[PDB]
């Protein structure tokens, strides 16, 4: 079976890896110019044909890709719209690599979504790509835990190491032929958008363990989670939740804890604005805070 | 006698207005970008509001220099923090925005009356900081907080220059520490009212602490706004033309205080004052130039003046219509 | 022992480490602001006052250090020159682990010089900072074999495990007291100084062992080895040697081989300019070359 | 490379117009308002003159800005009297009309190397003047002698604030009392030459007096031409870009030596000469800052450089070239 | 956010200034030589009439922009006739005067907002006309028509190339026959309301006849100003910055009509209009680029936009609000 | 009759100053950067070198345009790459530096002989460009290779509104091919010699490949320059003024030939040639607009021109004097 592969990111690698090891033919990778591994550096080193347009929704791309003549096309966390035009290309069909438990979770970094929600398990989902973006059918879902102190990255490795598992199996069912797929109810669905900084900023009225989430969705390598000493941003790298203040006052600086609408959230880590990393005790001196 | 003043929508502006305005022969034009701190001489007869911004307008300002007698270019950017967060915006504004401003007096032989800064002396180890005497002390190049203290100076030198060489009648003044009534805000780009105070009375409006830099022992001096605008219209009244070419320093020496007294003072004042239940619980003194008194002999001998109101005075006149002034639904 | 450390990247980090390990008590880590771990996150993580000041040859620092009272003070590839009047603060001395067979390859980047020249051999060395910069005498030096296919990368992670296995046991005989030192021969001392691009330029005319060097010395993560076909610039990530023609001309794109001075570099992979990694063939035909 | 010297009518552009010329990759634009001090080079065919003037020239200047690469303005007036007699005209050349080439290198993205002055640093206490750190001490607006230091002052903040803000490549040099063959005369506004060596010669000369101010025993460091030269030359050759953004004194610390012994010296080669018969009998010393010593760090680390030439041989060097170039019948 | 309407005395004007007060973050500066247009929010505390003529003024204007955070230059003559008989004055002011515009944009960093027109197009061949991917076409330079399209696309490629090199944030918008309330009068030099309804309207008002050049097979879409503005109103507003460097037609695509359909919809509206006894009877249709249809997938992805108003709804409003406003004594 | 040709160090300048030159009623003044492809003509008494750039100078080219009758303005970017790399110099070099030019000719009432470019027509599709009759076709505007074409187009436009309405005398005319010795560089910013045939005999001269862009199937026509130079010498001398107002294409459209087929004939020459042993082997073609032939009409009709010399005497001719001059050692 021969395939066009748009790909990115650890998610991108090792679904490149599992197509190669199920005996796809790859003719052509679509990747995206840019701590994960590079979906262009393991295609050049494959010996596969790799491109990153910026936009492929055209029909220069259109027709270059009609030349490849695949059979089937997949997605493996590529970042853009791959419009019909070019996915009907494929008669086997385009298949999507999505990060969640679709129908939940639709769009943008589902990753950080259900941190950020306090989510106690997401999952890998491989589905057919329809007209309607992240919406088409199942062919398999792999369900994993998120434990309580996962964070961004070890919840990364656990949505990799679940896709790695998924692929071995499902790539080769596809390529014996169509699988019933399992149709995804629009009215249990929710979609997320790309994150904007503010999406990050901690606002103090909230319960501490609503903040501490927001933290382990974006803690290092992602942005991290801020707010603001007055006129300074810091950054909260890590935390802890607490168990009779105004919300975001300092209830002490060693360790130091900051009230929140509910409960209190340590400030383990972080760092004043560009500075560097250091415990919460420093941070607070460095920012100036007393109890 | 016409009076142009340069950045009237602050402390000095509405103080030397009201000033002005009782004596029958002055008419003054007020130019700023807003009216709101002295919207009560709109509709004043003799006081004549002009729209503008010395980094905007070249003609409109240069208009308004002939047309008037005198001059007194108030628009600066003094706040600390900025000398080293926006230290080109302060040069641009502070130093060749009222360039520009000064060469429009020389050009049309007109009086300037212009506010020098008592930062001009630095780190001088003189006790009383004197105008015609005391030589200027500042850091390296790689200290920036002396961007603002040095282009001020600078500043001065290029007005003496015009003033030997050009005919330029000028009054240079240093303020010490102004307060009073209707204070500017932290970060208006006006000149004249004390930061310090008004960072003070806002950290107990606002019940933040107060920040004592090194124990706060650096000693300053406090002006009543009643004595140094007493001592400015002097300058303009300009009596025997004695003020031509001088350099003055207006405050008040027997005004001195620590920042940590100066809070204590304040606080003590605070703490009586009728209105203090409208405001937080104090937040504490926070642990984080030495001295800085005034000479004041060539404001004695050029303007007959000297200094009347107590630190006590000024400290609760201050705070009080401060207090009375704040929004409490903002 | 008290110290006060100075550190950077992974060598920083794994110093830090066998510094906790051995009983050390570290008052504060001093960094520098930006593939490898941080050491500012890791004193963040650990508690350790750490400080990123750009420049510490200064009164301001000396006074800091000294109020910190090190006994002993150590470097682990910290970036900047350390001046005598803060290392003289430690009784006990002052330590740098540097990465190479001192006194060979003193000074920047002896991962990647010994690889341009084509050592068979390298190694770390904990050493003894005098006046004179990685003079100093060793306390300890541990060789490793430098293989024909590691390159940067590669031999970075050998030249870690090294310094682990170093520190792990003179550490704790610094803890001890001094230990006999073993002075460096200055008449078999060499120095490197930092990299600069056209260190990385490839050219043509020299043997193609030395270009095949070359291009493993910067590999990436490193910016990698570079030419020009004309006036486009090209990377050679991946090479390979091989046993007529003008040097710089090629003798095939398929796979790609360029002649030296002496026998033929292959060009395995590579890219033009800022575009992706491809393999060799398909970088010749992106550069518009033919046999 | 094409580097342009305006002000090359002297002794900075003639030793450093024979560097460049050596090597075999520069183009040199000398502009001035006259050629005899270089005349030697203007059929060279890497030698460019171009006739100009600061004052003058606006577009003439700003083209040949665009046409090059690197700029070097030599012109100023470093005339002590000339500070208090005519301080104007001091400001005006030295600080406003370089001001202008420093903006046309902002605006055509130049690199420029500027001469900073050694009186930046004033009545500094550190017995060694640091770019980087020593302070810079003047005295009040009552003594006019520091309007040339504090200009100098000035126009280095303004070039810092440009490479800070505005991207431009600068070096700033500090010579220390450059001597040597072809010295400036004392009139002439060109930057480099010891005013106090030309000085003391020309006492010899003329058979006038030594003036000794205050006894002669205040300290001064002096530098062989050959010496400062090649670090000029390393600044322009800028190997490693380890000058960008630097600040660089170009002085021998250890050719110190007061006013009076520099006399002494001075006489000594003086009496010793083979031409000394063709001048006056001494007329000699006639009793009438401190120290200024630099160090030179800066130019150890971003130059590798330092001096060679001891006190003696660049006495004995500097006088013997001016007694036989000197026009006996006028 | 301080919007600066330069043309505010019009069609857009109006609906924008509407729209823009209805919020309560807006202070809305409208620029124009008259205000009989919006002559009711003269009085409102957030709109603030500005005196002005783009041909005529230099400084105000550039005065305005630095006030101001984002800029609708609307002032234009798009009256065709106008093209062949008054060339240079069309290419004068749609040209050179916005350039200026655009330039103090630049300058002073600000946004603009910048009216592009369908023209631009010309005899493009696509059925959907695309900002992003449809070839431009016009004809030889000896059919003067084109210079309207002509010059207002190298003004796009221009306000393009500030973008691209010199940080310019800027949307570019191409309305399609916007249509409703307070049309601009005919001969206005403001962009925005359809001619081709305007003159329509006209006729029956008139009591003239509607040209139908060669038949009237030409083909237009027509856009409701209600969806036309809340277009350009998201434009300003920017969700997400997604508007920065983009091209947007707001049209209605599905209201397509040929000038003879537009004609009896008109007139069927007209006919049934309780106001059509006051104007005279129907003159008739006079026989004497081919299809003008945008594309709006930039509106749909960018401002999530799409029109809501269909064809009968904006013509019997269109006509009503015109009908009902003629003053019928003059 | 002083003709001022802009950017007389090339091809064309050489050209066309030999052959005005050959009449005794000529003053040619050359204005460039420099002179090493004229230097035969510097000793003669009526060529005139003038030193300049016309991005530097204002009032030097205004001058040398007051003072003369006829300006050609040759200097121009039209090196394709750099339509892409370096778009915005080619669009301030091209447009906005010779629209001064242009203007200082209306303003002193001076003929101007302007190059349009044959890119102007750009796809369009009649089989002979015709600069009276043919539509001119580009892309859209993210094709960016088209911002030479339209820069010029406008230019063209411009120079005709000024010609309508300001009394401007002008030719315009469009260069197809030019070739012959002297060749300009490849990157020289100066209009005339055919880009593509330089290239070609540079590859051959090199030993690198012939780029053959999707086979070199596009066809164009080539003029020698002993033709062109007659035509453009004929513009000069304008008989019976008929040549005011005209645009011209000067070509050879009997010269017809596929970029494969000119690289077929420039190789039949080139291994036939004497001197062809001092260059490399040929290093072969290699596979990586469709049409441009000129309508002559309006050549034959002002200037009773035609083109004299087939396809392979200029070939042969413009390759042997490229081989002659070569320096074998650089």
């Amino acid at each position: 079976m021969k395939t066009v592969v748009f790909a990115y990111h650890d998610m991108g690698c090792l679904g490149i890896e599992a197509l190669l090891a199920a005996g796809y033919e790859i003719s052509a990778i679509f990747t995206h110019t840019d701590f994960y591994g590079s979906v262009a550096r393991l295609a050049a080193e494959r010996g596969i044909p790799v491109y990153a347009p910026d936009n492929v929704n055209h029909p220069l791309w259109v027709e270059r890709i009609a030349q490849l003549s695949p059979d089937v096309i997949f997605s493996f966390y590529y970042r853009h719209l791959i419009y019909d035009e070019i996915l009907q290309l494929a008669p086997a069909g385009a298949f999507n690599l999505h990060g969640s438990l679709l129908p939940k979770y639709r769009g943008r970094a589902p990753l950080n979504w259900v941190l950020v929600n306090g989510e106690t398990e997401t999952g890998v989902t491989l589905h057919r790509m329809v007209k309607r973006a992240d919406a088409g059918a199942i062919v398999a879902q792999l369900r994993i835990a998120i434990a309580p102190d996962d964070i961004a990255i070890t919840l990364h490795h656990k949505l990799c190491h679940a896709a790695r598992q998924l692929l071995e199996q499902t790539l080769p069912a596809i390529k014996h032929g169509n699988i019933l797929e399992i149709a995804q109810r629009e009215n249990e669905a929710t979609c997320f958008g790309r994150r904007t900084p503010d999406d990050s900023f901690l606002e103090w009225h909230k319960p501490a363990s609503v903040l501490h989430n927001m933290v382990r969705a974006v803690a290092d390598p992602w942005p991290g989670a801020f707010s603001y000493v007055g006129n300074q941003k810091f950054t909260v790298w890590s935390s802890r939740v607490h168990p009779k203040a105004q919300p975001g006052s300092v209830i002490s600086v060693a360790p130091l804890l900051i009230a929140c609408g509910d409960g209190a959230l340590e400030i383990v880590t972080g760092q004043a604005g560009d500075g560097i990393t250091m415990q919460g005790s420093q941070l607070a001196q460095t920012l100036g805070l007393v109890q | 006698m016409r009076v142009l003043i340069l950045g009237v929508n602050g402390f000095i502006g509405n103080h030397l207005t009201e000033r002005l305005l009782r004596e029958d022969h002055y008419e003054v034009y007020g130019l700023d970008i807003g009216s709101d701190a002295i919207s009560r001489f709109l509709n004043h007869p003799h006081f004549h509001f002009v729209e503008g911004d010395i980094s905007i307008h070249s003609e409109w300002i240069e208009y308004h220099v002939k047309k008037c007698d005198v001059v007194l270019p108030l628009v600066a950017i003094a706040t600390p923090i900025e000398y080293t967060r926006n230290p080109l915006r302060v040069f641009e504004l502070d130093f060749e925005e009222n360039l520009r401003i000064i060469r429009y007096c020389v050009k049309y032989r007109k009086r300037i009356i212009f506010p020098s800064t008592s930062e001009v002396y630095g780190m001088c180890s003189d006790k009383y900081f004197d105008e015609d005497h005391s030589n200027l002390i500042v850091g390296p190049v790689n200290k920036p907080r002396w961007i603002y203290s040095v282009s001020k100076q600078l500043l001065d030198r290029v007005i003496w220059a015009y003033g030997e060489k050009e005919g330029l009648q000028f009054t240079l003044f240093r303020p010490f520490n102004w307060m009073g009534p209707r204070l500017d805000n932290l970060n208006a780009a006006r000149i004249g009212s004390s930061r310090a105070i008004t960072q003070l009375i806002l950290n107990l409006v606002e019940g933040s602490p107060i920040k004592l830099i090194d124990g706060g022992k650096q000693k300053r001096c406090f002006t009543d706004i009643r004595d140094g605008i007493e001592a400015l219209y002097r300058i303009i009244e300009n009596a025997g033309n004695r003020c031509d070419g001088e350099i003055i320093n207006i405050g008040n020496p027997e005004n001195e205080a620590s920042i940590e007294e100066l809070g204590e003072m304040l606080l003590a004042s605070f703490e009586k004052h009728p209105l203090r239940h409208h405001f937080p619980p104090f937040a504490g003194f926070r642990v984080v130039v030495e001295h800085r008194k005034p000479s004041i002999r060539n404001a004695h001998r050029c303007l007959d003046w000297e200094p009347k109101i107590d630190m006590q005075e000024t400290i609760d006149e201050t705070l009080d219509f401060f207090l009375r002034t704040v929004d409490l639904t903002d």
